[PDB]
C-alpha cells in the first residue's frame, strides 16, 4: 500500500487457479516466498517465460477505488495488506502490470483478518464495516456486497 | 447552437436553493429560471446592480447537485478577494484556491484560480475536469488585451462538452460577438441579459470657492446655467488651505466617505501631510485599530516591524486617514484594503490601480484634475477612466443617489473638454502589435512558414530589422540562426542585443556575485526619478558603468545607421538615471537590515521589493545563456546570485487567507 | 582552421572566455577533443569533427515509437538519448476530457510506428521534446523508408518536396528520410483516420518503380559522401535514365560514375 | 527494577488496567499480555515497559532523528536514517513558512535534523522539519559542515533525555561546540577549529565504547592533550 495506488497479485482467472502449481514446498521448510529460495538465483532466464510460482500482477489507483468523491479517497480506510480483493481489469498496461477497478457494488473485499493478518477471521457488516466475532471489534474495508 | 437575446416565477421554482433577504430583480429573476432550465448565461448589467448574485446561485445549485464549481479572474488580485468573501458567505461548501502563489484544499468543490492555472490544468489533463458542471468567468470586459486574450481563448476552447457556462461583466459595444462565438464554438444556447439602467443614480458637480454647483442631475442631462454661474464666480493646483476647506463641508452634510483620486504617488502623501488636527475616531475606534495594526503584522519579522513606511502608515490610521498607491509593501496595502472595508477609514488618497477591480465601493468621488501625465506628456481623461473612476460612488442600499466633486483651483476650465470626457461613447482599446528582435528570432528557427505572407494577415520595417541582424553576426546571410541569436532568443525581458553582447565580450567574469546583480539592476529599474545619485559607489562597478554605457551607446548607433525608428524607452535610456539603485542592490546582498537601507535609497520600500522581484528573473535567463555556450563558471555565479537576494518579507503570507 | 588533438595547448591568454570542447588551468586552455579551433568575439570553443546528432529547437525530425509509457511515448531519432512525446502534445480524434485515452493510448502510437515530429523545447541535458499539434505531422504511410547520415543533410528552410513521378519525400534533420506517394495535401503545399495503418488501395506500379529508382540514387549519393538536396536528388534521378533497370544501380562503379557526373556538372 | 525473560509471567494484576510500552505484546489470538524481550521492566494511568539493548532504530511518532538526503522526486525528498534500512520520505511544504514559490534549497548528501511525524504499520514513515504539536522550529533543519558519530540507541537516549549525563558537561569544560542529537543513533557536533572537533569524535566515540561513566573526565583530558 501507499497513498496513491495498491498493489495485488491475481490468483484466479474466472473461478480458475492461476498458475496450476503454486510451487508450495519447493523451497523447503518454514515460511518463504516463492522467490525467496536457491533456485531463484539460477533460474534460465533465456531458455523460459517465467520462475516456478511467479503469477500476474495489477495496480489499483486511488481514483478507481469507487466511481464517485474519488478525489477524497483514502487507501488504508479499504484495503488492508494480505486481504482479498475481487476486482475487474480495465487495461493491459505495460509489461508488468495490469490494471483493475473495484467501483461497482459487487467488488471489494472478501476475506480479511483482524489484527492485519495475525488474528482471526472477520465477518461483513455494513457498506464499510467488517466485525471480528471472538471480540467485538471493528475496523473498516470497502466490503464486497455478499449474498 | 445560437445566442438569444433577452429583455409566474414562483410556480416555476418553487424550491430554489439559495433565498435573500430581498426583492429580485427581473435580470436575476431571468438568470436563475435559465439557470434551472440547464442553459448557459451572459449577463451584462450595470456596475453595482448585484451581479454576484448569480454566482452564488451556481453555487448553490452546484452543492445541491455534489458537483464543482470553478471560479475565474483576470487579475490575481481580486481572486484573494472573492475568497476571503465566499469563505465568509458560505459556511457548507468548502471553498479552495490556486494561484502561483499558494494552493489551499484542492480537494474542494468550489475552487478560485486565474486563466492559466486552468490552462495548465486543461494541458495536463486533470481528473477533477469530469465533475465540473459550472464555469464561471467574472470581469469579461477586461479580458481585451492581447495577453489575456489568447489565454481566455484557448480556455474556452478546449473545454469538454458537460460543462456550463456563466459570464460577467459590464455594459460594453462588443458584447453579442463574444456570445455568439461562444455559442457557435461549443454548440450551446446561451442567453443574453442586459439591465436598463443602474439602479443607483449618479450626479456631477463642481467646486468653485467654498460651495458645491450641481450640473448634471440624476437623468445625465446637462445644466447650462449652473455653469454659466460657475464661470461668473470665478470672474492652478491646491493651496495649503484647500484640503481642509473640503474635509470640513461635507462632513457637516453627512456625506462623509471619500475617496481622492491624485494621478501622482508623491502629490498624495503630501496631501495628506497637509491634513492636520482632525480625526474621526473619539476612543475605541483608535485601540481597535492599533489592536488589528499589532496583531496583523505579527508575521513579519521583529526589526521588519520598525520601517519608516509602517510608522507613518500607523500614525495615520489611527485617525481616519489613509493613502493607497504603489509604493506601498502588500501587506500594508491589503491592511488598509481590509480596513477599508470594515468602515474604518473616512478620507483616502488613491491613485488609479484603486479604481480597477478592488470591488470597495464609497460615497464620495473627487477628482483632483482631469488630466494625466501617461508617458508621453500631459493628456486629458478619456471618457472610459472617467467613467471606470465615477462609477464607485453609489452604494446599493446605503445610498440614495451618487455624488462626484470635480475641484476648480481658482481658475475656470473650459466647457468643450468638461462635455466631450463626461459626454461621449467610449471606444475600445487597441494595440500598435510592436515587434521586437525576439520575435524576429523565434519565427526564422520554425520551419516553413514563410514569414513576409502572415505579417499581412509591419513589411517595410521587418526588412529593415533583418539587416540589422546580419550586420551584427545574428544570423548568416541565407537568414540561418547562429550562436549568438540562439542566446538572445532565450532573452524575453527588455533587450536582447544588448544583454547578449554584453555576455559574449567576457563582461561579468572579473566581479562577484553580489557586484553582478548590482549591475544588472539597469535593465530593470526605469529611473523615472530626480534626485542625485549616490556620489560615491565604489571604486568598481563604477568602470562597469561605463562599460555598459559604451556598449549601448554603440548598439545606437547601429540602430541608426539602418533608420529605425526608436522607442521613447530606448531613445531616453541614458538620459535618465538608471543606475541610482546599484547601492540599494548592492547592500541587500551583502547583508544589512532593510530599515538601515531605507535611510539612503532613493525609492519607497515598495518600489525596491519590486526591483528584488524582477531581478529573479534576469539570473534565470544568463544561466539558461550559460548551458548554450558552455560556460560554467557563470552557471555557479548567477546561482550564488539567486539564493543571496532572497528574503523573509518578499514572501509575507496574505492578510486575505 | 586549425586541427587540434586532445591535450593541446589552444592559447595562454587571458583574455578568452572559454566553451564547449575545452579545459582549463589558470590561464591556459586545452583541447578535449579533436577538431577545430572557432572564436566569436571573446568566447573560444573546439568544433569536433565526429560525433552524433544533437536536436534543436524548431527541428524537423522523423523518430519511431520506443515506448509506451505513463501519459507519455519515448521516440527514438538516433540521438544520444530517446525523445519524450507527452500525451499533451498530439492531437486526440475525439478529446482529451470525456466523461479513458490515457490506458489507451496504444490505440493511436504503438511501438515500432514512424511519425513526423517537430521539436518544441530542450530538456537540461540535452534530450528534446516533442510536439504533433499541427496537420503536417503524425503518423506515415504510403511509402518506404531510407537512413543516412546527418551530417549530409543540407540546412534549408523547407523539407518536404514534391518530385516528378508522383513522389513526395520528408528529409529529416537526423537522417530519417521517408518516400511515399504524393497526396492531395502535398498537391495543396504548393478527423480518426490520422491514426490508421491502413495503405491507399491504389497504389500503382509505375509509383513502386519510381520510389526504388529515388532509393537508389539517395544511397548512391551517401556512397559519394555528397550533401543531399532537392535539385541534387532530381538531377541524380534523371540522369540515372540511361540504365533500364533499376537492379543495375547497386554496382559501386555505377554509384561513383553518377555522383562525379553530378559533381562535374555542377562544377561547369 | 526486575530483569525479565521472554515467555515468563508478567507481574501485573489483571485488574488494573496498564498501557503497555516497548517490549509488551498482547496477543492477537489469546488476547494475553506477555513480554518478547530481554532486559529491566519499569513499572510506573500507570504504563510499564523493558529497556532492552538495541542498535537497529524503528521509527516512532515524536522522535528527533538525523537523515540524509538520498533522492529529489518531483514532490518531497527520500532520506535515509541507516544504512540497509527502508527509506523515509520529507515533503517539499514541510518546512516553515513554505509556499509554491518559497522552495526548498536542499541537494543530494546534505544532512537535515528533523521530527518523525507519521509511523503507520502499512506504510511508509514521514519525517517534518517543524514541531507542528507546538508550532515550535527549535533547531530543525539542514547541518553545515562538522561530523557525525554513530553510537547505539541507548546512549543516545541517555544523552537526549538525562541532565545527569556528564558527557556535555565535561565537554563544555574543555572548547565551545554546537551539538545536534539523534535518537536514531546520530550525533553531530562542530567547533571553530578542525582539531577541536577530531577531539570531540575522539572522545565521544572512546566514551561510548565503555559503560563508566565516572571515567569520562579522564578520557576527554587524555584526548584533548593528544592533540596538543
Ligand atoms: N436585488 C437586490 N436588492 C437589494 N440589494 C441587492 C440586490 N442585489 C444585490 N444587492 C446588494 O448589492 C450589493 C453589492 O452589489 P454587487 O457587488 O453585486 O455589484 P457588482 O455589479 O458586482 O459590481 P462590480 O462592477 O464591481 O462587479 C450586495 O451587497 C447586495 O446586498
Amino acid at each position: 500500500l501507499s497513498l496513491q495506488r495498491a498493489n495485488v497479485e491475481i490468483l484466479a482467472v474466472e473461478d480458475k487457479p492461476s498458475p496450476i502449481d503454486s510451487g508450495i514446498g519447493s523451497n523447503g521448510s518454514g515460511i518463504v516466498a516463492a522467490g525467496g529460495g536457491s533456485g531463484a538465483a539460477t533460474f534460465s532466464v533465456s531458455q523460459a517465460s517465467s520462475d516456478l510460482g511467479e503469477t500476474f500482477r495489477g495496480i489499483i489507483r486511488s481514483q478507481d477505488v469507487r466511481s464517485t468523491d474519488r478525489d477524497r479517497v483514502k487507501v488504508i480506510e479499504c484495503f488492508k495488506p494480505g486481504d482479498i480483493v475481487r476486482a475487474q481489469v480495465l487495461s493491459l498496461g505495460d509489461g508488468t502490470n495490469y490494471y483493475l477497478t473495484t467501483a461497482r457494488n459487487d467488488l471489494g473485499v472478501v476475506f480479511a483478518r483482524a489484527a492485519n493478518g495475525a488474528g482471526g477471521l472477520m465477518y461483513a457488516t455494513d457498506w464499510q464495516m467488517m466485525t471480528s466475532p471472538v471480540t467485538g471489534a471493528t475496523e473498516k474495508r470497502k466490503c464486497a456486497k455478499p449474498f | 447552437e445560437w445566442a438569444h437575446v433577452v429583455d409566474n416565477f414562483d410556480e416555476l421554482i418553487p424550491n430554489p436553493a439559495r433565498s435573500w433577504p430581498f426583492e429580485l430583480d427581473t435580470f436575476q429573476k431571468e438568470a436563475v429560471y435559465h439557470l434551472e432550465q440547464g442553459d448557459s448565461v451572459f449577463v451584462a448589467a450595470h456596475t453595482s446592480a448585484g451581479k454576484t448574485v448569480v454566482a452564488e446561485y451556481a453555487i448553490a445549485m452546484a452543492h445541491r447537485n455534489m458537483t464543482k464549481t470553478i471560479y475565474t479572474s483576470p487579475i490575481k488580485a481580486l481572486s484573494n478577494q472573492k475568497f476571503r468573501d465566499f469563505k465568509e458567505t458560505f459556511d457548507d461548501v468548502n471553498i479552495g484556491l490556486i494561484t502561483g502563489d499558494v494552493q489551499i484544499n484542492p480537494d474542494a468543490n468550489c475552487l478560485i484560480m486565474t486563466t492559466e492555472i486552468l490552462r495548465s490544468m486543461l494541458y495536463r489533463g486533470a481528473d477533477l475536469i469530469r465533475d465540473v458542471e459550472f464555469v464561471i468567468f467574472d470581469q469579461v470586459h477586461y479580458v481585451n488585451d492581447q495577453d489575456r486574450g489568447v489565454v481566455w481563448e484557448e480556455v474556452i476552447i478546449m473545454l469538454p462538452q458537460h460543462v456550463k457556462f456563466i459570464l460577467l461583466s459590464a455594459t460594453v459595444p462588443n458584447t453579442y460577438e463574444f456570445a455568439n462565438w461562444i455559442g457557435r464554438t461549443k454548440q450551446k444556447n446561451i442567453y443574453v441579459i442586459s439591465t436598463p439602467k443602474r439602479p443607483v443614480p449618479l450626479e456631477i458637480n463642481i467646486w468653485a470657492k467654498k460651495e458645491l454647483i450641481p450640473v448634471i442631475n440624476q437623468n445625465s442631462e446637462f445644466l447650462e446655467a449652473n455653469f454659466r454661474k460657475h464661470k461668473e464666480i470665478l470672474n492652478d493646483g491646491p493651496s495649503k488651505k484647500t484640503w481642509p476647506e473640503i474635509v470640513n463641508y461635507l462632513r457637516k452634510r453627512e456625506l462623509l466617505p471619500m475617496v481622492v483620486f491624485v494621478f501622482s504617488k508623491k502629490r498624495c502623501e503630501e496631501y495628506a501631510d497637509w491634513l492636520e488636527g482632525i480625526n474621526f475616531c473619539n476612543n475605541k475606534e483608535k485601540s481597535q485599530i492599533h489592536m488589528f495594526i499589532e496583531k496583523s503584522i505579527t508575521r513579519l519579522k521583529k526589526e521588519d516591524r520598525d520601517l519608516p513606511q509602517i510608522l507613518k502608515t500607523r500614525s495615520l490610521l489611527e485617525r481616519g486617514i489613509a493613502v493607497h498607491h504603489g509604493g506601498l509593501l502588500p501587506i500594508v496595502k491589503e491592511l488598509i484594503e481590509i480596513l477599508f472595508s470594515k468602515g474604518f477609514i473616512k478620507v483616502l488618497f488613491a491613485t488609479e490601480t484603486f479604481a480597477m477591480g478592488l470591488n470597495l465601493p464609497t460615497r464620495t468621488v473627487i477628482f483632483s484634475s482631469i488630466r494625466k501625465h501617461d508617458g508621453n506628456g500631459l493628456r486629458e481623461l478619456t471618457p472610459g477612466e472617467f467613467t471606470q473612476m465615477a462609477g464607485r460612488a453609489g452604494r446599493r442600499g446605503l445610498d440614495s443617489t451618487g455624488t462626484v466633486i470635480v475641484m476648480a483651483y481658482n481658475s475656470p476650465l473650459s466647457i468643450a473638454t468638461f462635455k466631450e470626457v463626461t459626454m461621449g461613447v467610449p471606444t475600445r482599446l487597441q494595440s500598435q502589435f510592436r515587434l521586437t528582435y525576439n520575435m524576429i528570432l523565434n519565427l526564422l528557427r520554425i520551419e516553413a512558414l514563410r514569414v513576409e505572407e502572415m505579417i499581412k494577415y509591419l513589411l517595410p520595417d521587418y526588412e529593415k530589422r533583418l539587416a540589422v541582424l546580419k550586420d551584427t553576426e545574428f544570423i548568416d546571410q541565407n537568414h540561418n540562426v547562429l550562436l549568438k541569436g540562439r542566446v538572445a532568443c532565450e532573452i524575453n525581458s527588455g533587450y536582447e542585443l544588448v544583454l547578449t553582447e554584453l555576455i559574449l565580450d567576457n563582461f561579468l567574469g572579473s566581479f562577484e556575485p553580489e557586484e553582478i546583480v548590482a549591475l544588472l539592476s539597469v535593465f530593470v529599474y526605469e529611473g523615472k526619478t530626480r534626485e542625485e545619485e549616490p556620489p560615491i559607489v565604489t571604486p568598481r562597478l563604477a568602470k562597469g558603468k561605463q562599460r555598459i554605457e559604451e556598449i549601448y551607446k554603440k548598439m545606437l548607433c547601429v540602430f541608426n545607421t539602418h533608420q529605425i525608428p526608436l522607442t521613447q524607452d530606448e531613445a531616453e535610456f541614458l538620459d535618465r538615471k538608471r543606475f541610482a539603485m546599484m547601492n540599494v542592490v548592492y547592500e541587500w546582498a551583502r547583508g544589512l537590515s532593510f530599515k538601515e537601507i531605507m535611510e539612503m535609497s532613493p525609492e519607497a520600500e515598495g518600489t525596491v521589493v519590486r526591483v528584488i522581484t524582477w531581478l529573479d528573473e534576469i539570473c534565470r535567463e544568463v544561466k539558461t545563456a550559460s548551458i548554450i555556450i558552455g560556460n560554467s563558471t557563470l552557471h555557479m555565479k548567477m546561482s550564488r546570485a539567486q539564493e543571496l537576494i532572497k528574503r523573509d518579507i518578499v514572501f509575507a503570507a496574505s492578510l486575505y487567507l | 582552421s586549425q586541427i587540434v588533438t586532445p591535450g593541446e595547448l589552444v592559447t595562454d591568454d587571458p583574455i578568452w572566455m572559454r566553451g564547449h570542447g575545452t579545459y582549463f588551468l589558470d590561464n591556459m586552455t586545452y583541447s578535449s577533443v579533436a577538431g577545430t579551433v572557432s572564436r566569436v568575439n571573446r568566447l573560444l570553443s573546439v568544433i569536433p569533427l565526429k560525433g552524433r546528432y544533437a536536436p534543436e529547437t524548431g527541428d524537423h525530425v522523423v523518430g519511431r515509437i520506443a515506448e509506451v509509457g505513463n501519459k507519455r511515448w519515448k521516440v527514438d531519432i538516433g540521438g544520444k538519448q530517446h525523445a519524450v512525446l507527452m500525451l499533451g502534445s498530439v492531437n486526440l480524434p475525439g478529446g482529451i476530457l470525456r466523461r479513458s485515452d490515457e490506458l489507451q493510448m496504444r490505440s493511436f502510437l504503438k511501438e515500432g510506428d514512424l511519425l513526423n515530429a517537430e521539436v518544441q523545447s530542450l530538456f537540461q541535458d540535452g534530450s528534446a521534446s516533442l510536439h504533433t499539434r499541427s496537420l503536417k505531422y503524425g503518423k506515415l504511410r504510403n511509402g518506404m523508408f531510407c537512413q543516412v547520415p546527418s551530417s549530409l543533410i543540407v540546412r534549408a528552410k523547407n523539407h518536404t518536396h514534391n518530385l516528378p513521378g508522383n513522389i513526395t519525400v520528408v528529409l529529416g534533420v537526423n537522417g530519417y528520410i521517408w518516400l511515399r506517394k504524393t497526396s492531395q495535401m502535398d498537391l495543396a503545399r504548393d478527423s480518426w483516420q490520422i491514426y490508421s495503418d491502413e495503405n491507399d488501395p491504389s497504389i500503382s506500379n509505375n509509383i513502386r518503380q519510381a520510389i526504388c529508382r529515388y532509393a537508389n540514387v539517395i544511397k548512391a549519393l551517401a556512397f559519394c559522401e555528397i550533401g543531399i538536396t532537392q535539385q541534387r536528388i532530381v538531377s541524380a534521378y534523371e540522369a540515372s535514365m540511361v540504365y533500364s533497370n533499376v537492379g543495375e544501380l547497386i554496382e559501386k562503379n555505377v554509384m561513383e560514375s553518377i555522383g562525379s557526373d553530378i559533381l562535374t556538372a555542377e562544377k561547369m | 527494577s526486575t530483569f525479565i525473560f521472554p515467555g515468563d509471567s508478567f507481574p501485573v494484576d489483571p485488574t488494573t488496567p496498564v498501557k503497555l510500552g516497548p517490549g509488551i505484546y498482547c496477543d492477537p489470538n489469546t488476547q494475553e499480555i506477555r513480554p518478547v524481550n530481554t532486559g529491566v521492566l519499569h513499572v510506573s494511568v500507570q504504563t510499564a515497559y523493558i529497556d532492552y539493548s538495541s542498535k537497529r532504530y524503528i521509527p516512532s511518532v515524536n522522535d528527533f532523528v538525523i537523515g540524509v538526503i538520498i533522492g529529489t522526486f518531483s514532490d518531497s525528498y527520500k532520506v535515509s536514517l541507516q544504512n540497509f534500512s527502508s527509506s523515509v520520505s520529507l515533503s517539499y511544504m514541510a518546512f516553515p513558512n513554505a509556499s509554491k514559490k518559497n522552495r526548498p534549497t536542499l541537494q543530494v548528501g546534505d544532512l537535515v535534523y528533523a521530527r518523525v511525524c507519521t509511523a503507520e504499520k502499512e506504510l511508509e514513515a514521514e519525517i517534518e522539519c517543524f514541531d507542528s504539536t507546538t508550532g515550535r522550529d527549535a533547531g530543525f533543519g539542514i547541518l553545515e559542515d562538522g561530523m557525525i558519530i554513530d553510537v547505539n540507541l541507548n546512549f543516545a537516549r541517555q544523552l537526549l533525555f538525562n541532565n545527569d549525563f556528564p558527557l556535555l558537561k565535561v565537554l563544555a569544560a574543555h572548547t565551545k561546540f554546537e551539538v545536534a542529537i539523534g535518537l536514531n543513533g546520530k550525533i553531530w557536533v562542530k567547533c571553530e577549529e578542525l582539531s577541536n572537533t577530531l577531539a570531540c569524535y575522539r572522545t565521544i566515540m572512546e566514551c561510548c565504547q565503555k559503560n563508566d561513566t565516572a571515567a569520562f573526565k579522564d578520557i576527554a583530558k587524555r584526548q584533548f592533550k593528544e592533540i596538543l
